[PDB]
RNA sequence: GGGAGCCCGCCCCCGGAGCCCCGCGGACGCUACGCCGCGACGAGUAGGAGGGCCGCUGCGGUGAGCCUUGAAGCCUAGGGC
RNA sequence: GGUAAGAAGCCCGGCUCGCUGGCGUGAGCCGGGCGUGGAAUGGAGUGCCUAGUGGGCCACUUUUGGUAAGCAGAACUGGCG
RNA sequence: GGUAUAGGGGCGAAAGACUAAUCGAACCAUCUAGUAGCUGGUUCCCUCCGAAGUUUCCCUCAGGAUAGCUGGCGCUCUCGC
RNA sequence: GACGUCGGCUACCCACCCGACCCGUCUUGAAACACGGACCAAGGAGUCUAACACGUGCGCGAGUCGGGGGCUCGCACGAAAGCCGCCGUGGCGCAAUGAAGGUGAAGGCCGGCGCGCUCGCCGGCCGAGGUGGGAUCCCGAGGCCUCUCCAGUCCGCCGAGGGCGCACCACCGGCCCGUCUCGCCCGCCGCGCCGGGGAGGUGGAGCACGAGCGCACGUGUUAGGACCCGAAAGAUGGUGAACU
RNA sequence: CUAAGGCUAAAUACCGGCACGAGACCGAUAGUCAACAAGUACCGUAAGGGAAAGUUGAAAAGAACUUUGAAGAGAGAGUUCAAGAGGGCGUGAAACCGUUAAGAGGUAAACGGGUGGGGUCCGCGCAGUCCGCCCGGUUCAACCCGGCGGCGGGUCCGGCCGUGUCGGCGGGUCCCCCGACCGGCGACCGGCCGCCGCCGGGCGCAUUUCCACCGCGGCGGUGCGCCGCGACCGGCUCCGGGAC
């Protein structure tokens, strides 16, 4: 029942949400586990970079941003061909390669 | 056997600040002594404003303080603000001032000190002018909060321009029956 | 400690954007302030002749 | 804190602060927003006018990125650039008129709200308002369109 | 400062004038969230608010705390607030 | 049961009007001169959060239906609640 | 004695009779802490303030919403200065 | 008055006088021939999460934030704490108005050019308007004096009167967006079913030199079991012809 | 982009299973139904339903032996600090019951206000006249010498320190030098003065401090219990007069 100018709201608590409540008491343990796994991988690849393969320069769609530059999925085949790098050898050397990227500009 | 309505016999005005911080209480003691000794009403007003809550002493903007000090007559007078002085980014020329306030933002403090002004606390103001001579008392806009936009005559009433409580403004959340002339009525 | 928190006229240089909080009142000793000549020069004679 | 809560002061009171003529029943008025048209119409029409009924055109696949266009007023325009840029202005006896890139600062459209100081400046933005352009021309600058 | 009055000079400082006011320093009264002085009032269900140095349990600090020369608990025709 | 018992009022001087008019109105702007406007009592004004209640009853006076009712139903005031 | 018919089903020389002391829809478990505008109950003290059964709307008449009555938080000012 | 005498308001028992019907609840009305009630011990009913609204406290402040992640530890104390070109991707606020295409918050004074045409175009200046009420602050004639008459700078209190006028209220104007009416001119890469501008009404949750963000607490409203206990019912899946 | 073919760990979830760590959680009517021979006893033909139940003692040292009784049960004796812990045995409350002591009893019992009587012990006393200051009837303060420590002060005396400005541009924000003024700020020292305190020496007795008494002499709160009287005031109910 409304009472003297309250906001009209519709809580989405009509299902059995208490059975599907997801707690986060394992967040610090999960962070510790991820940190340990990352350190283990870094020790596994002793001279290789911890982050991993190189990522290309990529711009953003959705003109909302239109200016930000981020890391790409992988280097394009035309880029590899211009640089004189074989696509299969790039994977073994540590260059991220994806075969779906286009090159308009 | 006397007919006296005790409905409003107890005055609800504040007597001491509800804050438990010690510096404000020391200032309260100082201005209590100053108000109960000196004949100036400036000390009493300052004490009453110190008693006021956070919402009752809104921050004062640098531009508003500048425009209030630019009025003819209050030349070379110290500005007294019980709230906080906040920097205004849409003003370039800031003359030197003499500002007394509980707090000043870092940007406003830098602006005032770079302009050649002086900033004083309330104890320093009491030491300088115990009775508040040569002081201009200023305060921020009390009705500046968006809370007061929802107050007054309720919406859906003729000649009412009150912002209703809406979860999110949009096309299909309001401006329908009760607001559109083509749908039922409007106010 | 100074490099961790900084003084009032210098940034922390170990915390990206932090400075020490400002004092609401500087002369915290109100006993010294109350009996100062400046204040007592503008005070009425106290009434302690309670009837 | 239950210590500071009201329920501790209601110990010993029979009705527990909810009246005794009419008990605190479970749902007397209806659950949630029940009766928007019936038995709560007065409240829904005196506090939420325009709740019922449709208006406007539907837009199925709406994207906020297409209509994203932040705006900045001439009231706060030199704040986008460093203060030393404005210090090196109205000086040097050259008419430098520095360039302020609004898109770099994060806004697309420049609006005409506020007073602009008497200092020429080159404003680059995707969109300009007529009043903002008039203010810039009167100050002595130039509006530059970018894509 | 000058001119003078119903011969000139002092007419002095509280480390001491001694006090019903002493502006030279100031409680036995100052846990200033304290203390002190005047007036007016005190009904009450539903209901609201405030204060609890009222009570139970556990936690962070603190009583150089208590305790087999006797803890909690329980009983009491004892002394009490 | 509404009003009026003055400063938010009177007396002048000058401007504006795309309204109204033969000149004139009428309204709005600015400058100046004049203060206790009947009795008695009160310190006033303003903004939000807001529980409970929405079964009442009785009494002087007026009064509806009914023969009458510790009957049913109204008006002012006061009580119980 | 064996066997067949198992619950909106069986069976009934028909009584809504029988179906494991229950039959106008058996028993056990789960949904389920099903819903109730309806009963009942609702836990320490003191202090201050302190009500209504009335307005209008609702398939409304044992209930809600809305004004009204009420409490709290304040704030703006005047002064036995 | 002092070796069987004192004081013990309160609590043990008894007597007297007055008053005095059993508690809780529904109710206009309860001691009721209204309902629950032999007695005692233990348990026992307004909680928690989420979304809001208001008020209060704190920090920063046209900004605010830690959500998530990463860097330090083998976790006693720690699943804590510190830090981040992540400090802001992102949320809220700083801009609103239209269904939308879209548009989008400032003016005034002075000199000049067009016929000052309440209109347009060139330069300079002031730069959030005005009236009334406005706590406070400034000037303040003059008065009060001081052991004698005058002159007289100083410490004062009152101070008629005159002003700048915070916050806030009422009103008048001004500005932004949608819409209606009357109208005159501007621009060109494409001279068009182009774009822009004025005045007068009106609608808006708007501007008119800002006040928000994060945390905590209190109250109220809801969704959840939702202050506790309570149905007649409904559905799903299994077990019964040992009685009949 | 290339469907009607296929493979693939990683960041993801884990109220079951194995083994661990932790708690601002409950402490035997609580916490899982289950702290114990718990899905056990038991119930229903069956699907299924489902409990109650911890504590002697440090150590059984678990009461040898005599005696009454058929025995259960006692009376002695013994162990134990404790059986006033005796095998469902730690602490052992209330309802309820038996017994001892006191009091009372024809308007059911019980309750509030006011006293009185009797007991329980409590605090006095073998007078309680409670004291605490000033005054009368064995050494040192007074005064000097030496030492030590402390406080305050200015010529800022000299040096540090320290805030605002000026200067060397000497190294937007951050550092040194001499010179000057100001706030000389409780931010520190070396000398000087004044004062105070302590120790050690003089100071031998009209001073000094102790212990006790006869003064109830001056002051203050008080009396062990029961009381009585006087004067002043305030608030009341009255009485006797005279005079207009």
């Amino acid at each position: 029942a409304p009472s003297r100018n309250g906001m009209i709201l519709k809580p989405h608590f009509h299902k059995d949400w208490q059975r599907r409540v997801a707690t986060w008491f394992n967040q610090p343990a999960r962070k510790i586990r991820r940190r340990k796994a990352r350190q283990a991988r870094a020790r596994r690849i002793a001279p290789r970079p911890a982050s991993g393969p190189l990522r290309p320069i990529v711009r953003c769609p959705t003109v909302r941003y239109h200016t930000k530059v981020r890391a790409g999925r992988g280097f394009s085949l035309e880029e590899l061909r211009v640089a004189g790098i074989h696509k299969k050898v790039a994977r073994t050397i540590g260059i991220s390669v994806d075969p779906r990227r286009r090159n308009k500009s | 056997g006397v007919d006296i309505r005790h409905n409003k016999d107890r005055k609800v005005r504040r007597k001491e600040p509800k804050s438990q911080d010690i510096y404000l209480r020391l200032l309260v003691k100082l201005y209590r002594f100053l108000a109960r000794r000196t004949n100036s009403t400036f000390n009493q007003v300052v004490l009453k404003r110190l008693f006021m809550s956070r919402t009752n002493r809104p921050p004062l903007s640098l531009s508003r303080m500048i425009r209030k000090m630019k009025l003819p007559g209050r030349e070379g007078k110290t500005a007294v603000v019980v709230g906080t002085i906040t920097d205004d980014v849409r003003v370039q020329e800031v003359p030197k001032l003499k500002v007394c306030a509980l707090r000043v933002s870092s940007r406003a403090r830098s602006r005032i000190l770079k302009a050649g002004g002086k900033i004083l606390t309330f104890d320093q103001l009491a030491l300088d002018s115990p009775k508040g001579c040569g002081t201009v008392l200023l305060s921020g806009p009390r009705k500046g909060r968006e809370v007061y936009r929802h107050f007054g005559k309720a919406p859906g009433t003729p000649h009412s321009h009150t912002k209703p409580y809406v979860r999110s403004k949009g096309r299909k959340f309001e401006r329908a029956r009760g607001r559109r002339a083509s749908r039922g009525y409007k106010n | 400690l100074d490099d961790l928190y900084g003084t009032w006229r210098k940034a922390a240089s170990l915390k990206s954007n932090y400075n020490l909080p400002m004092h609401k009142m500087l002369n915290t000793d109100l006993s010294r302030i109350l009996k100062s000549p400046e204040i007592q020069r503008a005070l009425r004679a106290p009434r302690k002749k309670i009837h | 804190p239950s210590r500071l809560r009201k329920t501790r002061k209601l110990r010993g009171h029979v009705s527990h602060g909810h009246g005794r003529i009419g008990k605190h029943r479970k749902h007397p008025g209806g659950r949630g927003n029940a009766g928007g048209m019936h038995h709560h119409r007065i409240n829904f029409d005196k506090y939420h006018p325009g709740y019922f009924g449709k208006v406007g055109m539907r837009h199925y696949h709406l994207k906020r990125n297409q209509s994203f266009c932040p705006t900045v007023n001439l009231d706060k325009l030199w704040t986008l650039v460093s203060e030393q840029t404005r210090v090196n202005a109205a000086k040097n006896k050259t008419g430098a008129a520095p360039i302020i890139d609004v898109v770099r600062s994060g806004y697309y459209k420049v609006l005409g709200k506020g007073k602009l100081p008497k200092q020429p400046v080159i404003v680059k933005a995707k969109f300009f308002s007529r009043r903002a352009e008039e203010k810039i021309k009167g100050v002595g600058g130039a509006c530059v369109l970018v894509a």
